[PDB]
């Protein structure tokens, strides 16, 4: 049954795109929530708790999506991403986005392709 | 002029950009630029609709909501977009719903000016 978080996927960046928070709330608990049970390790459990942590740090609920990307920060860099930008607006645990930054950024310069919206480049 | 043109939509695209990620003091700063390089063109092409648009998104997202709110009411009935900034802001201060929805329930009974565009946010 993976067509139907695909759809409520896009269904979520299709509402994030609208501007419209507190819409993608619901949805993206709603896909922690399917995704929690089927694997720990997969692309999609990844996608689905970097969605989510969107979805709480744009709805102005920063002291839960801290410890949510915590959790998850060395899984993909949005997430990374996202501990990082909550942990400037709530001035904590600065220390570990910066080593978590910082190892992705050695990644990068040592010789990750996520199209989601909102992902930084 | 030949060259007028392109600097007007490179901004465009980097407003864009700027936006898509989360980066909004440069969307600012750039949606400022844009809106202030656009007021030489006349009020009838498409470049000053737009510009405002993306001048008052931009002033909506960076919490400066009486700023934006005054923006768009200035050209409420020009845009969709501009008039989708001016009931957001009407909504977060309670200020001036009535020409919100003056301006909406005609937006929205036309449908089904400019109404249609490829920019960010262009709302459904």
């Amino acid at each position: 049954a993976l067509s139907t978080i695909i759809q409520l996927q896009d269904c979520i960046q299709q509402a994030i795109q609208q501007l419209n928070y507190s819409t993608a709330e619901f949805l993206a608990e709603l896909l922690y929530a399917e995704c929690s049970i089927l694997d720990k390790s997969s692309v999609y459990w990844s996608d689905a708790v970097y969605l989510y942590a969107l979805s709480l740090f744009l709805n102005k609920s920063y002291h839960t999506a801290f410890q949510i990307s915590k959790e998850f920060k060395e899984y993909h860099l949005g997430i990374a991403y996202i501990f990082g930008r909550c942990a400037l607006q709530l001035s904590q645990g600065v220390n570990e986005a910066i080593l978590t930054l910082l190892s992705i950024i050695n990644v990068f310069s040592s010789n990750l392709n996520s199209n989601l919206v909102h992902i930084p480049d | 002029d030949d060259q007028a043109l392109s600097t007007i939509i490179q901004l465009q695209d980097c407003i864009q950009q700027a936006i898509q990620q989360l980066n909004y003091s440069t969307a600012e700063f750039l949606a400022e630029l844009l809106y202030a390089e656009c007021s030489i063109l006349d009020k009838s092409s498409v470049y000053w609709s737009d510009a405002v648009y993306l001048y008052a998104l931009s002033l909506f997202l960076n919490k400066s909501y009486h700023t934006a709110f005054q923006i768009s009411k200035e050209f409420k009935e020009y845009h969709l977009g501009i008039a989708y900034i001016f009931g957001r802001c009407a909504l977060q201060l309670s200020q001036g719903v009535n020409e919100a929805i003056l301006t909406l329930l005609s937006i929205i009974n036309v449908f089904s000016m400019v109404l249609n565009s490829n920019l960010v946010h262009i709302p459904d």
